[PDB]
């Protein structure tokens, strides 16, 4: 019974960095790999990156530049930051827990669970 | 035998020896006084009974009672993994119950703060009711057990029991049962009790899923030599009615004959766990299944032994189908779906129909030349001759046993929440402090030992099994174990089916 | 890397089976088995259907859905197709660049 | 050593304090304050070169 | 040799077999709403316990019913038409259909209407009452059982059991001597 | 020996049956066990789908009473089983031409699974038994079994069997094999019609008992004009659905196929139909078909296409009249007394009860006797025997075996009870 | 043997319930034996 | 058995005092398992020795066990008068 | 002890008892030369 | 029992050593 | 076994060889002949 | 997250025996990899 659930801005001035946390209920962080995804309305998924519980990370190429993700294992949830966020940032996120089994090594490539997902507004 | 000598020791172990477990729990127990040492009528009327169905007639006593009739009171949750992992089976044999260390206490409040002290004079009654004299109330499913963690330290509930009622007055046909009227066994601070007790032969309890179903046991190779009826018409037209018949065969395997069908079906409605799936009305009672009696209307609870749903829909549960089990530290009133824990029966599905599912279709009329074929749901079934099914699993959580009720006929009287029927269950073991009143209460030790009788795996399937087993992760607290307040908790119901068999 | 590249729309009606690729470079579906699909209704979150190519989830997917792939393009196949069948649909794989990629998505509508 | 002297571990036996007088399913949060005392003997007999 | 017949009536009802002072470890589901209003879904649960004792988990249910037609002594309730034949509860043989005179003991009728009979139920007129403890009424239907699948479409239905066979888990009392 | 016979020819009834036969094991999947499924078969409905596995075992099958018996009550005791005269020919082919030779060398491998830990396909009814006429040779069929399965795909829950894994038997030429079985008690299988009925032993008396249960079956006229012009063979037809999957309920509870002098109907899957020597697999007409009936039961049994009876639905008052309701499915009420389904010289001996809590009746549905140890398995496979290899070592197994099969002589003995 | 006295459950070695084409540690449809993963020996545990 | 965590081998305070005639305090047992941090992970055990058989005593009773120490080297209560070097 | 007589059955099984596990394998194999 | 003594003290050193102690134990 | 065991290791070791066939091939343009050769022998030996 | 660069041979672990250099596999028993750190493996260090 893992319940993710997201909050942050709804609108969010350019050239500022935007900053969302997710909160893991009824289940911890625990051994898995913690995405984000946004999609843009009426657009594709797209993978933003994901973390994991010992700080190691991995991000789109496209935007790894300006992308850095935080998990906090205490408080039992990850956060997103993004820089110098313009009119393309705008999407619902969502924060996705990535499956992974801990202790073979083999890729963890895919979302079993999901937030709700956030609607980030990028405006003036 | 002494005030200053101990009369019995603390024993918690678990053995295997081959086809056997013994496991042994020991608990430190807390008796009061119940009901100022008196026996009191009771009845809805008292709490104003506003429903005939909820209609009730009883007596509280003054006694108290023992139960351990939940698995986790003899199973730490490791031991029931090596149980459930190893065995297709098992059952219970011997039973030996033992009351020592009692101490009873003074109370003595004298102005602001009370004042205890040894009564060392004191008695306490304990009785064992052998010959199934008094109303049976451990197959209840009561809380009050021996607690899970043998660290904690218990309560016993008082006990009472109902008779006949006429809405909430009595009739003459009801009994009162006195159990001063009992010989029993009186102990001060240096007395033990103990007894021992043989369960009657009971089946295996069936700890494993069928690797087949029901309806697939065929030779998929090869053909039947049975025929079913293929056409009852050449094609579009008139007058157009022919019989034509195939052969059955790996090709379409729904039409072959078969020896054995599923068991009986009762049905329940169907509720899923995400809300927006659901009805936006309160069906909770009146969408149920049920059963009425002289009357009174009791729902069908958990009732027949039915898979809870269909394969990959796991969002979905029977409403009254299920045993539900709190969460640790869980209210008792209107709790969310997160605070509780709902038992699915999903390995019964091959040779077991689905709850919310009807259990087939029958012809309702005669067809003809002017009359098409018709037919109709059938929405409860009772037993056919060539049925089988499977009974309800067993949880750590769970019953062990239950009382068969005493009547001229009974059908398979495995209990329907699961566990051992037996018609000489453990006897009763009912206990009260002796009045002297003086403000008084009672504690000591209680040891249980349960001989386990196991049925080993011989299986010769290649591939390996599903086993029951804690996933590497990392949270803040062990599961099955205290939390930085001390406080123990049971994350999840576990079954016992996990090994597989062939059908 | 590139995105993986989908039909833009399918269209079935009713009880027959119909089935949706994504094509991907030799470094994604032609090197891994790893593709996996997501079914999304409006409004909602991406919900897991295939994973590995072919296996489900073990719960909440019926078994009507299947996975499959063949050199450089993997494919969703939906039979018996239903009303609630209608949604975006979406492939997704594992690259030899170790980062995830997805498909443009396709809508399928049932009539 | 692989089998060193055993642990020796001792508890105080918990005593309640007076449960209620209605049935409540919680485990018991009351107790009597407590403790013990005693002697302890331990004889060790030694090797010599 | 064959078993005792029971000369006994059950000092208790299979209903009330509790302990009344003690609450269940089980939950049901109580609530389904949280109020009035559109989208108000909700799983609410609570424990099963001496307050509603029609909710508690039993291991136990009652014997099978074949369900007669309600038959009163005092003439007046009785319908003004001739239902003897066509009333009563019936099993085809071969095309011959005979009546089900007395069949499956059952309770000849709820407590407190004695005026009420089983049409074919009872032998000529005694009373089974005794039974009403394990056995269905005679005059009653067995219960209910859901007829469909609820959804947020469609709410949901039951029908009623006229007629139950054997289940396991079921007890009853034979017809007395 | 390699020129000695290690048996003889047993084809008597004395009551004791023997039975001897010929058969022709032959190379099944090239010694492979492949996996199978809907989708392997070509699929596509739900409730057919189905999970496997395809053996290169063979496996005998004596469980019709035409392999036993030439042309009140009885019931099997015990078993006998012998397997001799082994003969392994191999196959070789020059051009279109192919030649055999026999191979003294080789192998035939046996066992009996006596501990039930494969998969039971005896009960199932299929074809391959022993033929009923002693001088004809038969193919021996191959062993498969299923599984757990969602789709055509397999579930975690699902076993995979190797029969390589059980110890066996392995048998030159000169070798035989031989077993017995001691059948557990059943009763007898009662070979009698009631000359009285049950209601006879007037409609409107006290009975102390009642017929037995009834699933009603749509009734069919053998009349076609008679019959609806519609296709209701499936939309028609009784069903059980289990796990979703909805499977025919064929042949049924046991009842009597049609009322007193109504002998044209059937119950539509009610009954048991044979085929006739020669008839053809899919859509063959009424006269290439024998259907069995059950009229000799509807004395304590009700027809299969009736309802069991009426019930009434309300209350009446003076306000409402007395309303019934049809029963058209009706399980076990205490009282009922009914008689199973009969054994037919073509129908099958016994079934294998499936291990289950519980069950009503063991007695399976298509006739017979319900064991929960029937006879035994009894499983065969030629050994393999491998061509020349690389002469380079190669760590991949070898595909590339001799063409063979074997034959020789079965005898299956069986003490009967009679009453 | 193990007589441990660790209360909470072990690590067991487990097949999944999953919904594959195939099973794991069995024949394909094309007769090829495979071992999906290396399985180890350490399962259990005890104290140091 | 040794089936707990052993902790006497850490050098810990809560010894018998030197001085026979003083009074000391039992200390308080506990134990330590895996841990990532200041978390669990799942293969980390929890011990309850309410689980072991133990034997109660009151105010008359007493308790007694005998232990056999296994073969051990004598400790070399020695200096050595030679070096390794000049040897 | 003869070209007609089989000089070895198959064994492939598993037996757990007590504290021992006595596994059996057969094989089939060819030897090039 | 109450009034008697379970032990006798023992302080002495023989090699044989023996040494007792009395000790309070807390919850 | 490693579910349920802290340890293992091998005792006793019973070897078997038997049901030996000897097949002579005859290569002849493109078919190629198998038979039995039957007085042949296969040399085995354990270095103990 | 690795370099760009040949360091198969060249950045392996080694032990010389009279003047051949062989790779040391699996070598002596360590932790594959410091907790939370799955991804790493030791070059050698493993069965593969």
């Amino acid at each position: 019974q893992v319940q993710l659930q997201e909050s942050g801005p709804g609108l969010v001035k350019p050239s500022v960095t935007l900053s969302l946390t997710c909160t893991v209920s009824g289940d911890s962080i625990s051994t898995y790999y913690w995405s984000w995804v946004r999609q843009p309305p009426g657009k594709g998924l797209e993978w933003i990156g994901y973390i994991y519980y010992s700080g190691n990370t991995n991000y789109n190429p496209s935007l790894k530049s300006r992308v850095t993700m935080s998990v906090d294992t205490s408080k039992n949830q990850f956060s997103l930051k993004l820089n110098s966020v313009t009119a393309a940032d705008t999407a619902v996120y969502y924060c996705a827990r990535t499956h992974h089994d801990y202790g073979d090594y083999r890729p963890s490539y895919y979302f079993d669970y999901w937030g709700q997902g956030t609607l980030v507004t990028v405006s003036s | 035998d002494g005030v200053g000598s101990s009369s019995g020791n603390w024993h918690c172990d678990s053995q295997w020896l081959g086809d056997r477990v013994i496991t042994t729990s020991t608990r430190t127990w807390a008796l009061p006084t119940y009901n100022n040492h008196l026996y009191k009528q009771i009845s809805n009327s008292t709490s104003g009974g506003s429903s005939n169905d909820n209609a009730y007639f009883g007596y509280s006593t003054p006694w108290g009672y023992f139960d351990f009739n939940r698995f986790h009171c003899h199973f730490s949750p490791r031991d029931w993994q090596r149980l459930i992992n190893n065995n297709w089976g098992f059952r219970p044999k011997r039973l030996n119950f033992k009351l020592f260390n009692i101490q009873v206490k003074e109370v003595t409040d004298n102005n602001g703060v009370k004042t205890i002290a040894n009564n060392l004079t004191s008695t306490v009654q304990v009785f064992t009711d052998s010959d199934y004299q008094l109303p049976y109330v451990l197959g209840s499913a009561h809380e009050g057990c021996l607690p899970p963690f043998p660290a904690d330290v218990f309560m016993i509930p008082q006990y009472g029991y109902l008779t006949l009622n006429d809405g909430s007055q009595a009739v003459g046909r009801s009994s009162f049962y006195c159990l001063e009227y009992f010989p029993s066994q009186m102990l001060r601070t240096g007395n033990n009790f103990q007894f021992s007790y043989e369960f009657e032969n009971v089946p295996f309890h069936s700890s494993y899923a069928h690797s087949q179903s029901l309806d697939r046991l065929m030779n998929p190779l090869i053909d039947q030599y049975l025929y079913y009826l293929s056409k009852t018409i050449n094609g579009s037209g008139q007058n157009q009615q022919t019989l034509k018949f195939s052969v059955a065969g790996p090709s379409n395997m729904a039409v072959q004959g078969r020896n054995y069908i599923p068991g009986p079906s009762y049905r329940q409605q169907r509720v899923s766990t995400t809300v927006t799936q659901n009805n936006n009305s309160e069906f909770a009672w009146p969408g149920a299944s049920s059963w009425a009696l002289n009357g009174r209307n009791s729902l069908m609870n958990p009732g027949p032994a039915m898979a809870s749903h269909k394969e990959g829909e796991d969002r979905f549960f029977p409403l009254s189908g299920s045993l539900i089990f709190g969460k640790q530290g869980t209210g008792r009133d209107n709790v969310d779906a997160d605070k509780v824990m709902i038992t699915n029966e999903e390995e019964i599905k091959t040779t077991n129909p689905v709850a919310t599912e009807s259990y087939g279709q029958v012809a309702t009329n005669h067809q003809s030349a002017q009359a098409q074929a018709q037919t109709g749901w059938v929405q409860n079934q009772g037993i056919l001759p060539g049925m089988v099914w499977q009974d309800r699993d067993v949880y750590l959580q769970g019953p062990i046993w239950a009382k068969i009720p005493h009547t001229d006929g009974n059908f398979h009287p495995s209990p329907l929440m699961g566990g051992f029927g037996m018609k000489h269950p453990p006897p009763q073991i009912l206990i009260k402090n002796t009045p002297v009143f003086i403000t008084q209460y009672s504690t000591g030790q209680v040891s249980v030992e349960i001989e386990w009788e196991l049925q080993k795996e011989n299986s010769k399937r290649w591939n390996p099994e599903i086993q029951y087993t804690s996933n590497y992760y990392k949270s803040n607290n062990v599961e099955f174990a205290v939390n930085t307040e001390g406080v123990y908790s049971e994350p999840r119901p576990i079954g016992t089916r996990y090994l597989t068999r062939n059908l | 890397q590139s995105a993986l590249t989908q039909p833009a729309s399918v269209s079935g009606s009713p009880g027959q089976s119909i089935t949706i690729s994504c094509t991907g470079t030799s470094s994604d579906v032609g090197a891994y088995d790893y593709v996996s699909w997501y079914q999304q209704h409006p409004g909602k979150a991406p919900k897991l259907m295939i994973y590995d190519v072919s296996n489900r989830p073990s719960s909440g997917v019926s078994n009507r859905f299947s996975g499959s792939k063949s050199g450089n393009t993997a494919s969703l196949t939906i039979s018996g197709l239903q009303a609630e069948d209608e949604a975006d649909y979406y492939c997704s794989s594992y690259t030899s660049s170790s980062t995830v990629i997805l498909g443009g998505g396709t809508k399928l509508t049932v009539l | 050593m692989k089998h060193p002297p055993p642990q020796i571990l001792i508890k105080n036996t918990p005593v309640p304090a007076d449960p209620p007088t209605a049935f409540n399913k919680d485990k018991l949060n009351s107790f009597i304050t407590q403790y013990s005392t005693g002697q302890v003997s331990v004889e060790i007999e030694w090797e010599l070169q």
